[PDB]
DNA sequence: TTGGCTATAAAAGGGCTC
DNA sequence: GAGCCCTTTTATAGCCAA
C-alpha cells in the first residue's frame, strides 16, 4: 500500500580499478605526499585525498582499491585522481575495469525495535548476541545484502553492488521492523 | 586469567621491526604471559613473606 | 604506544594466584608493566627466530622456540595445549562454514521462506494501516 | 568525550593450514 | 588448490579504560 517514505543514505563505497602496469610502491611512497607504506605490515601503498575524502590501496600489480566515497561517481572521481597521481609520478597509468564492489547505506526508522523477538521469528536469517554485538545481524537472500539492526531503530545496510539493492532490502525490512516495534 | 589478544597484538607491534604475526600467536603469548605472572607473583610473594607486597619485592624478580 | 593489558586482568590474576595477599597499588602497576615488557621480550626473540626461518610471519612455532631459547622452556607444555585448541577452533570453524555454504537448506526454499515472512508482514501493516485510515 | 574492541560487506595479494 | 588472515572504509552502538 505505501512505501516506507525513508530513503537510506549512502555512507561508503568500495570500488576497484586496474591501472594496468607494474608499480614500485617504494618509489610511489617515496614522493607521494600523503602516502604510507610498510611492506612489513601491509603489501600496498595507502594513499588518501581530501576531495572526495577517500583512501586508496595501491598494489604492485597496478590494481587498486578505493574506499570512502558517498556515491558511485564520487568514487569514480577519487579513483581517477589516484590514477593521475600514480601517472604524474612517472608511471604508464591507465584506467581500466572500474567496478563498484560494495556499497553501504544507513537510515533511521525512528522507533525502538524488539530484536529479541525478530531473532526468533526469523532465526534462520538472524544472528543476535548482545553480549558480543549490540545489533541484530540480518542476512537477506534477495537481494543479497546484510543488515545491522539496532534497538534504537537505526539500520545499516551493506553488501550491495548497485544502490537499487539497498533500497529493495530496506523496503522489504521496513514492514518487518514495524511488526516488531517496541512499546 | 586470560588476556586480550587484540591488545597483545597491538602491544607487539609497538615494535617497528615486528612484521605480520599469525592470528594464533597473541593467544599463546597470552597463556605464556599467564604462566609468567603466576611464577613471578609466587616468587615475589616469597620475598614479601621474608620481610603487603611492594614494588621492591617484585623488582628483585626481574633482576 | 602506551598500550597495556587492562588493570582488571592483572588484578584478577593476582587474586586467583595469591589468595589473601595485600598487594600495593604501586606494585600492581609494576606487574601491569612487566606484562608489556614480557610481550616485547618474547616478540623480539620470536621475530629473530623468524627471519632466520626464511619465513615472513611470526608463527606459533617461532614463539615456542623463543620461549625455550629465552629460558622459559617449562611453559612449552601448557603453551602447546593452547596452540592445539587454536588449531582445533580454526578447523571446526572452517568445517562449519563449509557446511553453511554447502549442506544447508537449498537457497531456493530459504528464499521462499524469507519472502513468505516479508509478504506476510506487508499484509499485516497493510491492514493495520488501512484500518486506522478508516477513522 | 575519545577511541579501541566487537560486527558486516568487499576487493587486492602474499602468507599459511588441511 | 580451497579458503582464512591481514589492511582500509563506514554507519551503528554497548562495553571498557584504573
Amino acid at each position: 500500500s505505501h512505501m516506507s517514505g525513508i530513503v537510506p543514505q549512502l555512507q561508503n563505497i568500495v570500488s576497484t580499478v586496474n591501472l594496468g602496469c607494474k608499480l614500485d610502491l617504494k618509489t610511489i611512497a617515496l614522493r607521494a605526499r600523503n602516502a604510507e607504506y610498510n611492506p612489513k605490515r601491509f603489501a600496498a601503498v595507502i594513499m588518501r585525498i581530501r576531495e572526495p575524502r577517500t583512501t586508496a590501496l595501491i598494489f604492485s600489480s597496478g590494481k587498486m582499491v578505493c574506499t570512502g566515497a558517498k556515491s558511485e561517481e564520487q568514487s569514480r572521481l577519487a579513483a581517477r585522481k589516484y590514477a593521475r597521481v600514480v601517472q604524474k609520478l612517472g608511471f604508464p597509468a591507465k584506467f581500466l575495469d572500474f567496478k563498484i564492489q560494495n556499497m553501504v547505506g544507513s537510515c533511521d526508522v525512528k522507533f525502538p525495535i524488539r530484536l529479541e523477538g525478530l531473532v526468533l521469528t526469523h532465526q534462520q536469517f538472524s544472528s543476535y548476541e548482545p553480549e558480543l554485538f549490540p545489533g541484530l545481524i540480518y542476512r537477506m537472500i534477495k537481494p543479497r545484502i546484510v543488515l545491522l539492526i539496532f534497538v534504537s531503530g537505526k539500520v545499516v545496510l551493506t553488501g550491495a553492488k548497485v544502490r537499487a539493492e539497498i533500497y529493495e532490502a530496506f523496503e522489504n525490512i521496513y514492514p518487518i521492523l514495524k511488526g516488531f516495534r517496541k512499546t | 586469567a586470560r588476556f586480550p589478544p587484540a591488545r597483545i597484538k597491538k602491544i607487539m607491534q609497538t615494535d617497528e621491526e615486528i612484521g605480520k604475526v599469525a592470528a594464533a600467536v597473541p593467544v599463546i603469548i597470552s597463556r605464556a604471559l599467564e604462566l609468567f605472572l603466576e611464577s613471578l607473583l609466587k616468587k615475589a610473594c616469597q620475598v614479601t613473606q621474608s620481610r603487603t607486597m611492594t614494588t621492591s619485592h617484585l623488582k628483585q624478580c626481574i633482576e | 604506544d602506551d598500550l597495556t593489558i587492562p588493570r582488571a586482568a592483572i588484578n584478577k590474576m593476582i587474586k586467583e594466584t595469591l589468595p589473601n595477599v595485600r598487594v600495593a597499588n604501586d606494585a600492581r602497576e609494576l606487574v601491569v608493566n612487566c606484562c608489556t615488557e614480557f610481550i616485547h621480550l618474547i616478540s623480539s626473540e620470536a621475530n629473530e627466530i623468524c627471519n632466520k626461518s626464511e619465513k615472513k610471519t611470526i608463527s606459533p612455532e617461532h614463539v615456542i622456540q623463543a620461549l625455550e631459547s629465552l629460558g622459559f622452556g617449562s611453559y612449552i607444555s601448557e603453551v602447546k595445549e593452547v596452540l592445539q585448541e587454536c588449531k582445533t577452533v580454526a578447523l571446526k570453524r572452517r568445517k562449519a562454514s563449509s557446511r553453511l555454504e554447502n549442506l544447508g537448506i537449498p537457497e531456493e526454499e530459504l528464499l521462499r521462506q524469507q519472502q513468505e515472512l516479508f509478504a506476510k508482514a506487508r499484509q499485516q501493516q497493510a491492514e493495520l494501516a488501512q484500518q486506522e485510515w478508516l477513522q
